[PDB]
């Protein structure tokens, strides 16, 4: 049996650089080129390059030349991939791979994938905004441009369970998380009483909440 | 090269994933599970390694390879990827119908007056309660499209195994008020549902 | 249609303490002044040099040569040509279809129970002292579609190269005629355009790795030369003579693969080697289906490819 393990991932800020490892077990490491591939969240596989473990001949794609480098260690019997000047879109799961004894393709053997998340260097802090009903009626709160996850949100000091719905955050192009939580209300209670969410962001710990009014 | 985003199949039926493009450079097929790395199931177009059942077959008679599955079973709910050399397809998210029928409930919210006050704008499309969890989103200004400043989340399960997601359109307030309306359309298995808002 | 072991022949004499001559006198039999070629009955046979078995044999022989001879223990040697002959019942076939790329059919299949004069010279990036191409320049690979598979280029004009260390303790230069190299590189560019559906060709230095594959690595006068070859792959073209910076190294990741070697400093005096750039080792940059260009970088694959370049016609079979 052959097996490849990778344990060099994590979360890094913009700019910066990441080192990713892959260790092989069950074959002559000097043979069998090692492939570095990436899969974006909810996207398709993207092959960065391959590396020869004999003397280190590498072959990168056109989208990573200058950015990515590949190295090796023979006694470690492992391969290294350096990706510098990362971008938010570089957030993805990263794989090392290899094929049969008959050279490279197709990839019979894969690693396990490590998550690499490119995020903001600062902490910024949230900015909760209202989403008021226009005219079937629902309202909500919107937390935008915060970091890092998570942010706990409830309505009216944790007084509602039915009708509420909180959706997962998204990492925008700027590197700041944002989500929104909405609740459906019968079109009779508006004007009777006010409605206020409850945004709590421990990493900066601003329990700031506001009202919703059309 | 080219793969359909998702398909749909009831248990016991037969489905076929088609990867066109190819360029006649053989074909191989991977089945990938959420989190797990891709697992090769078909190599050399019409050959399969040990452990792959008889339901899986494939053929590349030209630049359009195809993978056929017969009598689908719970193993098969995964993402299927065609590949030639270092090139992979976008993946086909095959989903077996566990709970039949669904329809995406969508809600659209305009930018906040406080946000316009802070010379920013953000429109919010909010989709929930659909199955299979594979929809496409489309942002339109007036009647033309927009492909800038859009962030759409991947679908995620709820507590009732029906998926939900959201999409965000950041936008300059001048452009926001420089158009008659703004529309969010979501496509879920052919049917498309529209939501429209206007600056008022 | 089988694969067997063979023995070697040598045009060397065992009177001087060379490391090739004394090796080949006992490891090989002296050449037999008996050549019999038989142009077969116009039969067409399919060859495949990439799955040839004599390249492994020659690899073992060069490994043994180097291991037996070199020690960290200094003597001048030269690459004498080696022949490879076979016993009865096991016969070698030859292709002479003028411009053969080493993996298809051949029509004027000859037959000789031994090879031709082949000197075992090890080199990176550029194949030296080889055999020229008959009519055109040949592109060889298992198939160009695969980036992992190496690409060998048979030149039909042997280019001159002149590496020289003067009497500044390990520096050296290697002079070439720039016009000739630019001409032949333009011809190879045109042929790769033909092979890639009139695709634009770019030449670039290697992306990275150790010095052996990054630079042109070989050995002359018993001293290990590494030459900076960015000038030759200057895609802009320069018209005059090109001087190539080179350096003699005493750490070497052994060409078989065993660690890092250690050797004495080079012997005093001038070290000169004029040789024949006869082939080019290339690797095509992967990915980039949509892009209208194809980028190529020199050097790649095993040292076995150097021998396979010369063994692209011969094939051992049953009788
Ligand atoms: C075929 O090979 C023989 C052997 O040297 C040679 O004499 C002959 O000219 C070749 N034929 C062609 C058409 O090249
Ligand atoms: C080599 O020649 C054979 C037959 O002439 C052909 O099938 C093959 O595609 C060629 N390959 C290259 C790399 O020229
Ligand atoms: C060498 O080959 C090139 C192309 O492969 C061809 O144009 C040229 O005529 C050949 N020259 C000789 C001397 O055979
Ligand atoms: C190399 O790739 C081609 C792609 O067109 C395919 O026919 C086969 O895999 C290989 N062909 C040859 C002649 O090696
Ligand atoms: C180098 O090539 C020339 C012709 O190109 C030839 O005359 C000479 O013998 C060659 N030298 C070698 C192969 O050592
Ligand atoms: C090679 O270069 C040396 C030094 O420049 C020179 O003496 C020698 O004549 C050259 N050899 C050839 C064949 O040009
Ligand atoms: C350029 O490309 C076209 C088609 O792509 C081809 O017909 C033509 O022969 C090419 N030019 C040359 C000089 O080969
Ligand atoms: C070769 O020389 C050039 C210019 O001096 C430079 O890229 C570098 O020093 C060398 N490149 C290598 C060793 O890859
Ligand atoms: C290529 O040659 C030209 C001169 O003709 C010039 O751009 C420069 O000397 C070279 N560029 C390199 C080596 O990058
Ligand atoms: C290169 O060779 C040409 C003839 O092939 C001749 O002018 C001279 O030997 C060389 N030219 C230069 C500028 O060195
Ligand atoms: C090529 O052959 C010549 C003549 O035998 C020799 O001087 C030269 O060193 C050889 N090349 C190499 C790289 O050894
Ligand atoms: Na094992």
């Amino acid at each position: 049996h052959v097996q490849l393990v990778q344990s060099g991932g994590g979360v890094k800020k913009i700019g910066a650089a990441v080192r990713i490892s892959c260790e092989v077990t069950g074959y002559k490491f000097m043979d069998q080129l090692i492939n570095w591939v990436r899969q974006a969240p909810g996207q398709g596989l993207e092959w960065m390059g391959w590396m020869n473990p004999t003397y280190g001949q590498v072959n990168y794609s056109w989208r990573f030349e200058g950015r990515v480098t590949m190295t090796r260690d023979m006694d470690t019997e492992t391969a290294f991939m350096e990706l510098r000047g990362l971008r938010v879109d570089d957030t993805a799961v990263y794989y090392c791979a290899r094929g049969p004894s008959g050279e490279n393709y197709p990839f019979h053997y894969w690693g396990q994938g490590v998550r690499v998340v490119v995020s903001s260097p600062s902490t910024k802090g949230p900015s909760v905004f209202p989403l008021a009903p226009s005219s079937t009626a629902a309202l909500g709160c919107l937390v935008k441009d915060y970091f890092p996850e998570p942010v706990t949100v409830s309505w009216n000091s944790g007084a509602l369970t039915s009708g509420v719905h909180t959706f997962p955050a998204v990492l925008q192009s700027s590197g700041l998380y944002s989500l929104s939580s909405v609740v459906t209300v019968p079109s009779s209670s508006l004007g009777t009483q006010t409605y206020i969410c409850n945004v709590n962001h421990k990493p900066s710990n601003t329990k700031v909440d506001k009202r919703v009014e059309p | 090269l080219t793969q359909p985003a998702s398909m749909s199949a009831s248990p016991g039926q037969s489905v076929t994933i088609s990867c066109s493009g190819t360029r006649h450079i053989i074909s191989a097929w991977f089945q990938q599970y959420p989190g797990k790395p891709p697992k090769l199931i078909i190599f050399d177009d019409d050959k399969r390694p040990s452990g792959v059942p008889s339901r899986f077959s494939a053929s590349r008679p030209g630049d359009t390879a195809s993978l056929t599955i017969s009598n689908v079973q719970p193993e098969d709910e995964a993402t299927y990827i065609c590949n030639t050399y270092e090139f992979f397809g976008g993946g086909t998210r095959l989903t077996v119908l566990s709970q039949p029928k669904a329809a995406p409930s969508v809600t659209l919210f305009p930018p906040s007056s406080e946000e316009l006050q802070a010379n920013k704008a953000t429109l919010v499309c909010l989709i929930s309660d659909f199955y299979p969890g594979a929809v496409t989103v489309a942002w339109k200004a007036d009647s033309s499209p927009v492909k800038a400043g859009v962030e759409t989340t991947t679908p995620s399960k709820q507590s009732n195994n029906k998926y939900a997601a959201s999409s965000y359109l950041s936008l300059t307030p001048e452009q926001w008020k420089s158009h008659r309306s703004y529309s969010c359309q979501v496509t879920h298995e052919g049917s498309t549902v529209e939501k429209t808002v206007a600056p008022t | 249609d089988a694969d067997t072991t063979l023995f070697c022949a040598s045009d060397a004499k065992a009177h001087e303490t060379e490391v090739h001559n004394v090796w080949a006198t006992h490891a090989c039999v002296p050449t037999d002044p008996n050549p019999q070629e038989i142009h077969l009955e116009n039969v067409t046979e399919n060859f495949n040099m990439w799955k040839n078995n004599m390249v492994e044999q020659m690899q073992e022989d060069v490994i043994s040569l180097w291991d037996q001879s070199l020690q960290p223990p200094k003597i001048s040697f030269d690459p004498i040509p080696i022949h490879y002959c076979t016993p009865a019942g096991y016969v070698i076939l030859k292709c002479n279809d003028k411009n053969f790329n080493g993996t298809g059919p051949c029509k004027n299949v000859s037959s000789v129970q031994c090879t031709h004069g082949i000197k075992p010279v090890v080199s990176t990036q550029l194949l030296l002292n080889g055999s020229l191409a008959e009519e055109e320049i040949i592109i060889r690979s298992e198939n160009l579609t695969n980036n992992a598979k190496t690409i060998i280029v048979h030149l039909n004009k042997s280019v001159e190269i002149n590496c020289t260390r003067p009497s500044d303790i390990r520096k050296a230069y290697c002079e070439i005629n720039g016009t000739k190299w630019n001409k032949v590189l333009k011809q190879v560019t045109e042929k790769l355009k033909e092979h890639f559906n009139n695709k634009t060709i770019i030449f670039q230095p290697p992306s990275g790795g150790d010095l052996e594959i990054t630079m042109h690595s070989f050995n002359c006068r018993g001293e290990f030369f590494y030459c900076n070859t960015t000038q030759l792959f200057n895609n802009t073209c320069c018209n005059g003579t090109i001087t190539l910076p080179c350096k003699i190294k005493q750490i070497i990741n052994m060409w078989q693969g065993t660690g890092q070697a250690m050797y004495a400093p080079p012997i005093d005096g001038k070290i000169n080697c004029v040789s024949n750039i006869t082939g080019i080792l290339l690797t095509r940059d992967g990915g980039a289906n949509n892009t209208s260009n194809e980028t190529f970088r020199p050097g790649g694959g095993n040292i076995k490819d150097n021998w396979r370049s010369e063994l692209y016609k011969y094939k051992v079979v049953q009788i």
